[PDB]
């Protein structure tokens, strides 16, 4: 009856040019249980298609997930990653950054 | 002491009808099966129960509808009955965990099921016992008595010999499968033979009492009997004989 | 999603050796056992096998294990007239998976016999229900009975009693019908000893 | 290949 | 030159609302190749990888049968294990299972694994020379000793020292050229002051496969791990990864704080630093 809280991770597949496509990825890890619920934003809006990746674990039995979209990024818009869990008091929400 | 209970021990009604099988085990297992055995010996597993949850279903012609209250009940409800439904049910039991680390599955007595077209054709058997004759007497100093139950149907019947107020096995020796009267017909009745051989020693002493004791399995106390006829009701059919000299 | 049992049924000596062979279609199952079922009883465990183990063995009963051709064996050496049941072969892949059975097959371990005194008596009863019945008792193992050819002469099947008391243990055959042309002189088809058959 | 054979708890 | 097969099991109770969830994934090395998802509607095993969509029907109903076995077994044991430490039954829990092998340049068998975990602790796990067992707790020590006596190692030992490895030579080449890519780390550095005299220096690693790599910062003769902060490296999705290390560093001699960043692929490691 362990749990561990997840740790998050907000960026790109590849490097952030404004205009040109790119992917915004999500990526949880280290937590338990297994439950957890994940969005990702667009200037506080939550993004629909959204795919993630198939649950795994750790050496330590920790779960780890990519969340993940195709987004073309821009001047004005942000964009953020929302991850609820039972070892969360309030979602917590993590904002992109293209130099971390 | 401990084992897989499964009631009733035969059954028998038509096409069509409702029944239901239950069973039990205080083994203390996790799991707990339902085999079908049809006409010809062949097993086949139709459910399992692994507390409470269910695992195996293979396939559902879903009149057929178990049921598992708790870890050690287990029970089939059968819908609208086939002909083919003509089979024997086993429930078991075995116990899944620590490999399973044994594996074996404990078998209940099995429940005997015959659903007929027509309940009009079934029948008790007559009970005829015969007297060794004082042939064999002297050429052996041994004396078999033959005990014939016949004109029955279903074959649902157990026979057994009584000799002086306790049942015997030593000496017997009972036909394995009955004749039909009529090899020719579907609805034939049945006839079944068994042999008790004692000594002839006592054979010749009449304070010894032989009963050929022949249990038929009939119907119960809800059908339709309707006619100038017994009612097969599930029934004993007796014989006796004594020593002589 | 098969296995196949061979020989449906099998008549071994009460001496002899009987070996039933099975044969599996998975290639992934990795337990076999073996069930005794005496008397449409409920069939129960003799022995089973899984590790790998090409031969479990226990008492008077062994199985073998080539997998990888796909065929499991059980050899009943020692035969005894106990030992006389329908045999079944399963295979199932271990753990929460479904037992696969074989047709299954019928051992008849014929006895030893005594000292072989053949012969047919004629008992008669107490009676209402007509006939006398014949006895074709004591005979030895090579005796085969087979039917009238009647639709009135009932014959049963050959049969073993063992009155423990005196080891000793004796064939018989019934026959039972309605004719006043009945009697026990021919009664009986078939091949019978040669024949010292008593005829009192 | 994923395995043939899984053991019970 | 090292290589691995590993498949991961995950079920996790759903108390009242059906059977568990189940998720299953296989991979070679660092590619994900096969997954089961019980949610999903195929209720077959899928491919992730092109190499083993290769694999012909046999494979694949093969495949989809053994890893809903592996689900029922979970699901035995989930009861199983509510008994073993006295659990209501309204509770969820998590039962968690990987295996596999390793093999060497050789593409022979090196190691074998096989591990168990009830709600994401150690449980019982196969030790290094898959015959003996070690326990967690109490109650997989019950599960030890029958698992002994029942043989199990014996099996999943011809598994993991035989077919697991067949198997893993068998994909390695029909993936010839996914499997053994080797894709060197793109790096570069960053600047962020904070502060407004110290400043955090950002050591970049990217588009790399495997996920195996160092990332030092230093001395200026040999590292340093005041605040050398780093992350867990990362998916990116495409098949590579990612990761960075970090230095907060006094103002005017960030010119000597190098970096250095280690990997297969990379013919002579990089060092790297900012002017």
């Amino acid at each position: 009856m362990i749990q561990r809280t997840p740790k998050i991770q907000v960026y790109s597949r590849h490097p952030a040019e404004n205009g040109k496509s790119n992917f915004l990825n999500c990526y949880v890890s280290g937590f338990h249980p297994s439950d957890i619920e994940v969005d990702l934003l667009k200037n506080g809006e939550r993004i629909e298609k959204v795919e993630h990746s198939d649950l795994s674990f750790s050496k330590d039995w920790s779960f780890y997930l990519l969340y993940y979209t195709e987004f073309t990024p821009t001047e004005k818009d942000e964009y953020a990653c929302r991850v609820n869990h039972v070892t969360l008091s309030q979602p917590k929400i993590v904002k992109w950054d293209r130099d971390m | 002491d401990t084992a897989v209970s499964q009631t009733p021990k035969y059954l028998v009604t038509q096409m069509g009808n409702d029944k239901s099988i239950k069973c039990e085990q205080n083994l203390g297992h996790d799991t707990m099966y339902w085999y079908k055995q049809d006409s010809k010996k062949f097993l086949k597993i139709m459910f399992s129960y692994n507390n409470k949850e269910l695992i195996i279903n293979e396939t559902v012609p879903n009149r057929f509808s178990p049921k598992s209250p708790d870890k050690a009940h287990l029970n089939l409800h059968i819908n609208s009955l086939e002909l083919g439904d003509s089979a024997v049910y086993f429930c078991a039991s075995s116990q899944l965990a620590g490999g399973p680390l044994y594996n074996e599955q404990f078998f209940g007595p099995g429940t005997r099921l015959t659903v007929l077209e027509d309940l009009k054709n079934v029948f008790p058997p007559e009970v005829a016992v015969f007297e060794p004759s004082e042939a064999e007497i002297s050429h052996t100093q041994k004396a078999t008595l033959v005990c014939l139950a016949t004109g029955f149907y279903p074959d649902h019947v157990e026979l057994s010999w009584w000799v002086n107020g306790k049942e015997v096995h030593s000496g017997v020796c009972t036909d394995p499968q009955p004749l039909k009267e009529q090899p020719a017909l579907n609805d034939s009745r049945y006839a079944l033979s068994s042999r008790l051989r004692v000594s002839a020693t006592f054979w010749q002493n009449p304070r010894n009492h032989f009963r050929c004791q022949v249990q038929f399995y009939g119907l119960s106390e809800n059908d339709e009997w309707t006619q100038d006829r017994a009612k097969p009701v599930t029934q004993i059919v007796s014989a006796e004989a004594w020593g002589r000299a | 999603e098969n296995v196949e049992q061979h020989p449906s049924t099998l008549s071994v000596q009460e001496g002899d050796s009987a070996v039933i062979k099975c044969t599996y279609s998975d290639s992934a199952s990795n337990y076999f056992p073996w069930y005794k079922q005496e008397l449409g009883k409920g069939p129960q465990l003799i022995i089973d096998i899984r590790s790998n183990v090409g031969e479990k063995k226990d008492q008077r009963i062994a199985v073998t294990l080539n997998k990888t051709a796909k065929h499991f064996s059980l050899h009943i050496t020692e035969t005894q007239p106990e030992d006389s049941a329908v045999y079944f072969c399963a295979a199932s892949r271990g753990g929460a998976q479904k037992l696969v059975f074989g047709q299954g097959t019928r051992l008849t371990i014929n006895p030893n016999i005594q000292n072989p005194d053949p012969a047919v008596y004629q008992l008669r009863d107490s009676k209402s229900s007509d006939k006398s019945v014949c006895l074709f008792t004591d005979f030895d193992s090579q005796t085969n009975v087979s039917q009238s050819k009647d639709s009135d002469v009932y014959i049963t099947d050959k049969c073993v009693l063992d009155m423990r008391s005196m080891d000793f243990k004796s064939n018989s055959a019934v026959a039972w019908s309605n004719k006043s042309d009945f009697a026990c002189a021919n009664a009986f088809n078939n091949s019978i000893i040669p024949e010292d058959t008593f005829f009192p | 290949f994923s395995g043939e054979y899984i053991p019970t708890v | 030159g090292s290589h691995s097969m590993r498949y991961f099991f995950t079920s996790v109770s759903r108390p009242g609302r059906g059977e568990p969830r189940f998720i299953a994934v296989g991979y070679v090395d660092d590619t994900q190749f096969v997954r089961f998802d019980s949610d999903a509607a195929s209720q077959r095993m899928e491919p992730r990888a092109p190499w083993i969509e290769q694999e012909g029907p046999e494979y694949w109903d093969g495949e989809t049968r053994k890893v809903k076995a592996h689900s029922q077994t979970h699901r035995v044991d989930l009861g199983t294990l509510r008994g073993y430490y006295n659990q209501s039954e309204a509770g969820s829990h998590t039962v968690q299972r990987m295996y596999g092998c390793d093999v060497g340049s050789d593409w022979r068998f090196l190691r074998g694994y096989h591990q168990y975990a009830y709600d994401g602790k150690d449980y019982i796990a196969l030790k290094e020379d898959l015959r003996s067992w070690t326990a967690a707790d109490m109650a997989a020590q019950t599960t030890k000793h029958k698992w002994e006596a029942a043989h199990v190692a014996e099996q999943l030992r011809a598994y993991l020292e035989g077919t697991c490895v067949e198997w893993l030579r068998r994909y390695l080449e029909n993936g010839k050229e996914t499997l053994q890519r080797t894709d060197a780390p793109k790096t570069h550095m960053t600047h962020h002051a904070v502060s407004d005299h110290e400043a955090t220096l950002r050591c970049w690693a990217l588009s790399f496969y495997p996920a195996e790599i160092t990332l030092t910062w230093q001395r200026d003769g040999e590292d340093q791990t005041q605040d050398t902060e780093l992350v867990e490296t990362r998916p990116a999705g495409d098949g590579t990864f990612q990761k960075w290390a970090a230095v907060v560093v006094p103002s005017g001699q960030e010119q000597r704080y190098t970096c250095h960043v280690q990997h297969e692929g990379l013919p002579k490691p990089l060092t790297l630093r900012w002017e």
